[PDB]
């Protein structure tokens, strides 16, 4: 339901 | 927030997102006490009976947030948990007493318009505030109802209750680490936390030094917004010993 | 970070810093008897 984050936090 | 308000930008600087990685969903609330150091609520981490133990890998950490489901862009930063400590006589098994833990951010945060730290009490704070009837303020990104969801970090002031009220309220077992919050019914006024609001805080404003101070990190209760119920709340001054102990061990 | 916290800990950017007042702030200190 969470819009997507900058991968560079994964 | 049951029957609460949407933040004001800016209001609360201090509030984090407790954000799982895997799958994408915020675990709870949380406040920044320091650019490195973030308070929550033990069981936002620990709680075997549900088979919760969020490893620092699980998690990664929101501030600056407003907006509950979008990554706000150029406002908030992101962080990556670099140790958790849960309080050592955490109650898990019967009634969270001593419902608190401490995570400390893999790198400095950034102080901001939108990030900036809430101040920790002293004795003489807690005296001259948590006073039954004293109002404090919560917030989180929680349920807006027992059983919708913000879309905006959510608020509300609530009325510090008498500690027998609050042991009148439940048949569990309150401790001198708790404190209950909210209005009774005669006093015809709504609002409570709700689910995903742990971790969130308590504060209130000194009206000595007009500072910020986290009174309260949301622990438990029973439904949201029922009648003759309250919300517990861990005691902060009550743990700071814990708190100067593992800040000054290992910390910022 | 503890002792009261951090420093400039609990004034906020966008109200104290610049005294500004939020919409139900004053609640709060009208309870704690009314403020400073
Ligand atoms: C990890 C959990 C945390 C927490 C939670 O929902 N916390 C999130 C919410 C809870 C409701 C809130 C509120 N209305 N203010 C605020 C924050 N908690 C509870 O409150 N209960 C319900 C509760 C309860 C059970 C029987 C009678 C009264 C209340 C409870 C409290 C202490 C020990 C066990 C169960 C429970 O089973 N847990 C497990
Ligand atoms: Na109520």
């Amino acid at each position: 339901d969470f819009e997507e984050i900058p991968g560079e936090y994964l | 927030i049951v029957e609460g308000s949407d933040a004001e930008i800016g209001m609360s600087p201090w509030q984090v997102m407790l954000f799982r990685k895997s799958p994408q969903e915020l675990l709870c609330g949380a406040s920044l006490i320091s650019d490195r150091w973030v308070l929550t609520a033990a069981h936002c981490l620990l709680y075997p009976p549900w088979d919760k133990n969020f490893t620092e890998n699980d998690l990664l950490v929101r501030i600056g947030k407003h907006s509950r489901t979008r990554y706000e862009r150029n406002i908030e930063k992101i962080s990556m948990l670099e140790k958790i400590y849960i309080h050592p006589r955490y109650n898990w098994r019967e009634n969270l007493d001593r419902d608190i833990a401490l995570m400390k951010l893999k790198k400095p945060v950034a102080f901001s318009d939108y990030i900036h730290p809430v101040c920790l009490p002293d004795r003489e704070t807690a005296a001259s505030l948590l006073q039954a009837g004293y109002k404090g303020r919560v917030t989180g990104w929680g349920n807006l109802k027992e059983t919708g969801q913000p879309s905006v970090l959510q608020v509300v002031n609530l009325p510090i209750v008498e500690r027998p009220v609050c042991k009148d309220s439940t048949r569990i077992r309150i401790t001198d680490n708790m404190f209950c919050a909210g209005y009774k019914p005669d006093e015809g006024k709504r609002g409570d936390a709700c689910e995903g609001d742990s971790g969130g805080p308590f504060v209130m404003k000194s009206p000595f030094n007009n500072r910020w101070y986290q009174m309260g990190i949301v622990s438990w209760g029973e439904g949201c917004d029922r009648d003759g119920k309250y919300g517990f709340y861990t005691h902060v001054f009550r743990l700071k010993k814990w708190i100067q102990k593992v800040i000054d061990q290992f910390g910022e | 970070t503890f002792g009261s916290g951090e420093a400039d800990c609990g004034l906020r950017p966008l109200f104290e810093k610049k005294s500004l007042e939020d919409k139900t702030e004053r609640e709060l200190l009208e309870s704690y008897i009314d403020g400073r």
